[PDB]
């Protein structure tokens, strides 16, 4: 006598929103948010650069913890939280701009600047680098007047840059403890240091005093640096107290960079990284970390966000 | 939904329906059966999927590091830094929460049309050899054989053979 | 709309259907009368309603100061900021406007959909009864008084009871 | 005969835009865009600190306008056009940034640094910092040559953080009206100032020289700070022209920052602030001021969008 | 589309329609003739164009440079700067993208409405003088000449005029 | 015995995208992205001044290749490649914040300081400055000391802001090839200059030594700058190597800056502006420049984005 028409259902639907309704059943969804991490970082098919306890501003100027990394190459860099930047007590101005030219780079290929030096000291060392009995920074030296006390002779050094791609010049400023030990190390005096490029314009003078004991050292050394373009030319006016580099960084092409506290992990590909890991989905968003870089799905707040893939629910 | 099959004349799903997402249940003289159409559930599952595809993929577009989480930047610039990726993270979450939304709603009402469509095709078949329900079924005056039910389901039913009987049935 | 009921097949509405949203309006031996479908008028009225309580929320999302009114930050963070800003309001400006013209076009047609819905019921229940006017009417062969309009209203009408003499008068 | 179905409408419906159209008319519309302002600070069940006279930055230093906050606690900061951050004329180094912190810090909470003195005067006044007579800064001390002309000892004084939270530490640099008023002050030559902390590395030379009249007093103090982390020292090396912390702050916690110029409400409660009010609004945008913080619809730029919440209105 | 007339119980368009979108073609004594339908064409396009006028539209919001292709800014504020174009980026990419997939899937579905509603509107006329094909074509059981023909399309077509013979003619 | 419903198709429809579909084929088509640019600046309607050889900057100092740009009106302002902001070697402290509110400043006006001098030079020229011999920049005055090694004596100059708006004003410091090549010009010792306005506190101490030659000379002169508000007083103190100036700026009005390497054209009309050109299109999205300026479409990655403007088609 008759014919039904009908469509599928099941006794429990999976809830999901709508422009209309909160929590409507429908047969089947799925999630659109991730939430599953991979606690390594997944580099399997890149060239990685563990930096460990190298600091990565470290690798150009060479403390002895930075001595395998001082010409690095690499697609992925990691920077970890017991790396440090210096053996002599320091820091770099304009810190984190530098770091994210080097996270970027690809890594390093080192040059000497060609430096001479005459009527002065160039092997100044010390206990906080350590190479089997005191040193200092591979890439760096230490100028130094002749002897205790003696004039350091105002000097004027340059460099140009003859290749193609811009060089990374880095120098340093020492500030001893006092204002007795400034003048036995490059006599005494108001000892200046200037440095002009085509871009750039800029002056140091020394302050020497008191710090508090980093490695039982209470002096410190700024270091400084700047960008050569291609056939431009630096030039150091220097009345002592300067570090001078010996050697000019270039970067070899293209990497992204990542700060990490777990493994390495060559078994798994992912794109993705964040501190705790590797977000490695398919999906548009994610809920596990707002500063997770590379090429990720986008952050969200939400936990979870289903999207209906079936009919709404309609039980007996 | 839009289209009022859905949840609307039609009281409710089936459960035993196993087959497919739309089907048919007869009653004649040989008794009950019960059978999926496959094209209206591979049309929904196509649109479905489509949906799917299109939303399941990430961007090619990298983004790198611009502060520090283990020697924090300058504050300012951090701040700055900080209320842009806030901003932005409000934009996206919004604009999560709106695409599901809106899609769960077309997904919906998208089901409820190719039920629609199924049972009007089939009215459109039976021309005066039937009448409606109204509860999502069809009553036909003339025999419907087991022959000729599975003839509706697979769109070889012929009106003209059965008409006069039915017609005189009314 | 989209489902052609509302200013399409039927005319316009009844300013004097305070009643509801959507109703019956018959003529019969008795005279003409009027009255409101509850079931419809609800079915909309919480579709609606739900949009609502879905957009007024605010986020509990919190923003501070990163410039000052009464002590001008430096002139390029500065220009840094306004421009992020700046940017943000284009991006939001655009989710205003394209949220609710999208709500809006659905909206209108729901309600469409809704006064359809009610529509294809009643034809449902009158069973050859009844045929089309076309207008958004029933012309009724068989005598159907106050009692029997009230009957076709609340869902209880028996077209059987009534088919013959409805048939007849085709 | 017949049974006619139809829908209700009005002589008169509610403009609204859809994808297809502009102006539609349907049978009832809301707004989603907040306009309605309300001028006052709702404040109703927070601790609020209206600053009045006292400049924020002042309130770690301790002009006399600032007298009565010198360890304030709050939920809601309140900064006033009025408000001056000192008393004998001088700025702040990295100003904005230090308010940024203190408008978020839920107040501050003073402890002394333990600074003893030996050779030398603590006691400096001015005109311009008034409390019955000449004053100073609260939490500071102007450090002087003993008499006029006399030499001023290479001092260091240090300061160790023994607490849980990071440190709010502030000093100054006073820059004379003259080359003779300074050496009057301090004695003369060259003074130095040094500051180093484990992420901090940094020094100050003064420079004496006029400026125009404020307060009357052409002389300046400029005003540096540092956040020493816990367990962290500092040491200050200085030979003069140098404005010593007394008190170091501590941030009790978590507060918001506005700046505004209409009176505070303790009658209605709100999230959402601007210098001109509070926005009270549950809809999902604003129009009232791009600028506004704390919990807030998000600013657009048109007036008024409005939501249908009807049919399509047919009159008849 | 969800109303299924287009690409659904209608077969294909026809080519040599270039009078309008929508349209009739008849077949009778005097044979074959084709012709638009103004009214539904009118209603589709005027329902497009005010899409377009409203996207085809650019704000009058400005915004200036805030770096130097001829001098590079500073790095640190540079890669803030290019971090948050290029997240501005991000979102009016996936803005587009989503804007014209939802339009043109609104696109496809109004059309197939407007199609809908002229067959329908056309049953309505008719009353019981025809009968549904099921192609999207209606069988006429009395004659039906081109002045016939011409008043459906027109809309003055009386059916209880040739209702009896097409009646009986069942 | 019959009539049919149909409507019009294509043999071939226009590929578009859906919430559904990958290229469904529709009647009719239109582009939402525009990618047609226009090689030339278009500047009908518009008071345009094309900088060409002088830098931006330069309009404020005065280098010869600016001489016409010294007082400029403009709506629209295009910096050229060729630009230079300088004659004798130098560069500006906060460079590119100044190019940024000279780009909208529509234009400078120019009034003279007041400074008048005594007991020292003022007519100081240089060969990288060519005027039909050697000169200096316009607005500036090169500040010498009588005669070679005399004493340059501790100058104060003063000047208040009586205008309604902000006025800009700039000076320079010249850094000298040696440390004799100082104490010729400006006499032996430190030389000190200072700056104080009610919202500003900064010094400059100089620093002699060998830069590389550019334009033939290695040395190099600062350029320096702050906004004066009305009302407000700035002052001068100085021991010497001190470039002084001889006009403010004020700001015109409104306008809106470009750089560019294309011609301008007054046949076409255009809000939208990058190097390239000039991008004409009411569509809401382009994909030729990121870096566009003006009123313009919303850039995105998509080279093609086809919104339907017809139904499916579906063909015989
Ligand atoms: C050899 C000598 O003349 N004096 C010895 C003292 O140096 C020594 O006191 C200890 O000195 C330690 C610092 O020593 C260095 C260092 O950094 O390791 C030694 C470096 O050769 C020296 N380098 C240069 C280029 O001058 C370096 C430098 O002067 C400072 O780092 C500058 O700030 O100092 C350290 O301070 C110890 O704590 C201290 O006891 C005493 C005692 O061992 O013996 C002397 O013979
Ligand atoms: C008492 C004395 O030796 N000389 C008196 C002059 O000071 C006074 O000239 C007036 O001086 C005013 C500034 O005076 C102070 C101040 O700021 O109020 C006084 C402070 O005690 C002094 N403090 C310290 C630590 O030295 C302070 C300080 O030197 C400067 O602020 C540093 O810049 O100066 C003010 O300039 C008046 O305009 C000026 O007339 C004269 C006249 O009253 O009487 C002298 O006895
Ligand atoms: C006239 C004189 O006393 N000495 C002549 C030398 O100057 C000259 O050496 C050449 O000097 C060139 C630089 O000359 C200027 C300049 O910049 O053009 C000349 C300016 O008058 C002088 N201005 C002032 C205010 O002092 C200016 C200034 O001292 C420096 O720019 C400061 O850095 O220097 C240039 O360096 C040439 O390369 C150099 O040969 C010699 C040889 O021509 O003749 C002397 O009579
Ligand atoms: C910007 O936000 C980050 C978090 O995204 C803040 O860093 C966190 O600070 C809290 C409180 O001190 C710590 O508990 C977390 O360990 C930090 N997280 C990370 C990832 O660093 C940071 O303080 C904010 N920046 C500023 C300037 O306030
Ligand atoms: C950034 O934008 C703000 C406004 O949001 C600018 O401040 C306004 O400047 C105009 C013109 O001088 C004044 O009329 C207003 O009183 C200011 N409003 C506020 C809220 O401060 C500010 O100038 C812009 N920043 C920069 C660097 O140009
Ligand atoms: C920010 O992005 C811009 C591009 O939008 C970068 O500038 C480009 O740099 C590449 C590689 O050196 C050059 O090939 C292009 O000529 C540059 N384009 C433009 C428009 O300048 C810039 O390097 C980025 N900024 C930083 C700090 O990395
Ligand atoms: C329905 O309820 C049961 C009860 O245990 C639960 O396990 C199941 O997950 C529910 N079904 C669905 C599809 O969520
Ligand atoms: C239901 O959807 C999920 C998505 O999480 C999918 O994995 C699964 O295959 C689907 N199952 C059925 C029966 O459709
Ligand atoms: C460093 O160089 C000097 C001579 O230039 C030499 O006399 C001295 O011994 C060297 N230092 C060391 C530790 O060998
Ligand atoms: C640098 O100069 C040399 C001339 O010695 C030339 O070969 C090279 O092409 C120049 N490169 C650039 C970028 O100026
Ligand atoms: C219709 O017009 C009257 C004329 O005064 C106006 O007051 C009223 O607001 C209008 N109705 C609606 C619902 O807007
Ligand atoms: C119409 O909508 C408004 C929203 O502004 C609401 O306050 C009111 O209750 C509604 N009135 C009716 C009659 O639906
Ligand atoms: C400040 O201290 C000195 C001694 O340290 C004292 O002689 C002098 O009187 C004090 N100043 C004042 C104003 O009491
Ligand atoms: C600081 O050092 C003391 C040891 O005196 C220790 O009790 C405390 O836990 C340390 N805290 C941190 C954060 O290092
Ligand atoms: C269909 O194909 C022809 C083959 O040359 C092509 O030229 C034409 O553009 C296509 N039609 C459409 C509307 O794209
Ligand atoms: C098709 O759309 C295009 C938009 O690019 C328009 O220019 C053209 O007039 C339209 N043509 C037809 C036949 O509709
Ligand atoms: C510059 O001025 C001095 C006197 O102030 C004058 O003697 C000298 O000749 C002037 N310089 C030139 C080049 O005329
Ligand atoms: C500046 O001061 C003068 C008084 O000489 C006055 O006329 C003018 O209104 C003042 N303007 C401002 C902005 O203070």
């Amino acid at each position: 006598d008759k014919i039904c028409l009908g469509h599928h259902a099941l006794s429990n639907g999976t809830k999901v929103n709508t422009l209309t309704e909160r929590g409507v059943e429908v047969v089947n969804a799925t999630e659109t948010v991730e939430r599953t991490n991979i606690p390594r970082i997944c580099s399997k098919g890149k060239r990685t650069v563990d930096l460990g306890q190298c600091g990565l501003l470290g690798t150009i100027t060479g403390p002895p913890q930075c001595d395998q990394f001082l010409e690095f190459s690499a697609d992925l860099i990691i920077e970890r939280r017991e790396g440090s930047d210096v053996c002599y007590p320091g820091k770099f101005v304009n810190e984190e701009a530098l770091r994210q030219i080097l996270r970027e780079s690809g890594g390093i290929d080192k040059e000497a600047m060609g430096f001479t030096y005459s009527g002065i000291r160039t092997n100044g060392t010390t206990s906080a680098c350590r190479r089997s009995g005191s040193s200092f920074y591979a890439e760096m030296k230490w100028l130094l007047s002749n002897t205790d006390n003696a004039a350091f002779p105002q000097m004027t050094k340059s460099y140009k840059n003859t290749r193609k791609s811009p060089a990374l010049i880095v120098w340093g400023i020492h500030h001893s403890v006092s204002t007795a030990e400034q003048t036995k190390l490059y006599g005494s005096g108001n000892k200046l240091v200037t440095v002009g490029s085509s871009n750039y314009q800029q002056s140091f003078v020394p302050s020497p005093g008191a710090r508090p004991q980093v490695n039982g050292l209470s002096g410190r050394i700024d270091f400084h640096w700047l960008m050569l373009n291609p056939n431009d030319t630096v030039t150091f006016s220097f009345n002592g107290a300067f570090i001078a580099p010996d050697r000019a960084s270039f970067l070899r092409g293209k990497s992204m960079g990542i700060q990490s506290g777990v493994q390495v992990d060559a078994n798994c590909e992912g794109d993705c990284y964040h501190s705790g890991g590797t977000i490695i989905s398919n999906l548009p968003f994610q809920n596990i970390d707002s500063r997770a870089v590379g090429k990720c799905p986008r952050y969200v707040k939400q936990r979870s966000l289903l999207l209906a893939t079936g009919m709404k629910n309609v039980p007996e | 939904g839009l289209f009022g099959a859905i949840a609307g004349f039609i009281e409710n799903g089936w459960e035993g329906l196993i087959d497919g997402w739309y089907g048919f249940r007869h009653q004649n003289a040989q008794g009950e059966g019960t059978a999926a159409d496959y094209k209206s559930t591979q049309s929904a599952i196509d649109q479905i999927t489509g949906k799917l595809n299109r939303l399941i993929e990430k961007t090619n577009q990298q983004f790198e590091l611009i502060d520090n989480e283990f020697n924090e930047v300058e504050k300012q610039i951090g701040n700055v830094i900080n209320w842009t990726r806030d901003s932005i993270t409000e934009v996206w979450s919004y604009n999560a929460e709106l695409l599901v939304a809106m899609e769960n709603q077309h997904t919906i009402d998208l089901a409820d049309s190719e039920m629609d469509k199924l049972y009007e095709r089939v009215k459109r078949q039976l021309r005066e050899n039937a009448e409606e329900d109204g509860t999502g079924c069809f009553e036909i005056f003339h025999k419907c054989d087991d022959d000729c039910m599975a003839s509706i389901r697979n769109n070889t039913y012929d009106h003209s053979k059965y008409r006069e009987e039915a017609m005189q049935n009314r």
